[PDB]
């Protein structure tokens, strides 16, 4: 159950963070 | 061999029979049974989904005689006084948090394979967006997959989120809700991404 390393320089374009 | 325990959820079952018993019940239902690891252990078997069960070790301390139920019980490295405290404060919260995850719009039902297909498709029709979804790990009861792509042409990454009684464990933090999990996931990726773009020859 290993977490593969983030390896590129691709710009991250995630949806906005959410309040709680 | 057989072991007596005076409790309404205690059954004389091995692991398989506990699963067969639960196969018809609803999510969160469980039994308590004896462990194959000796008279100072018990197991809680509970149902997460169809054909999906988890078996939790209970370690007994402070046993009055070899067969008695320990007066102190350890589940996942946390001390409890009795089986009912385990059900209410450990199990019920683990069920609560499972429902919070499967009710999330970031959660996809189906197999690993089904959800890889959806994320790959959804990555196609939205090529300049970073996409992620959670799904159930059917091969490791108690875990979720966290799958994501940076864009249409990046490879598909799979990370692992462990359900705990107090939140969702990802990398090395236990997030108390799904909303905080998603925010930490994003923040973690931004932190890795910024590092990867550093000049070590400064």
């Amino acid at each position: 159950l290993v977490n593969a390393d983030l390896d590129v320089k691709d710009e991250l374009m995630f949806s906005p963070l959410v309040d709680s | 061999t057989h072991r007596v325990i005076n409790h309404p959820y205690y059954f004389p079952f091995n692991g398989r029979q506990a699963e067969d018993y639960l196969r018809s019940k609803e999510r969160g239902e469980f039994v308590i049974r004896q462990s194959s690891r000796g008279d100072d252990h018990l197991v809680i078997t509970w149902k997460l989904d169809k054909d999906l069960f988890q078996h939790i070790d209970i370690q007994e301390l402070e046993k009055e005689n070899p067969l008695a139920l320990g007066k102190v019980l350890i589940v996942d490295n946390q001390k409890y006084n009795d089986l009912d405290q385990i059900i209410v404060e450990y199990l019920q919260n683990k069920v609560r948090l499972l429902n919070e995850m499967t009710s999330s719009e970031k959660f996809k039902s189906g197999t690993k394979k089904d959800v890889v297909k959806f994320i790959e498709d959804y990555s196609r029709v939205n090529p300049n967006k970073s996409v992620y979804y959670f799904s159930l790990n059917h091969d490791n009861p108690g875990w979720f997959y966290l799958m994501f792509k940076i864009n249409a042409n990046s490879k598909l990454y799979t990370w692992n989120v462990k359900l705990t009684n107090t939140g969702y464990f990802l990398v090395n933090y236990n997030y108390p809700s799904v909303i905080q999990l998603c925010n930490g996931f994003k923040t973690l990726l931004k932190s890795n991404s910024s590092k990867n773009r550093m000049n070590n020859y400064r």
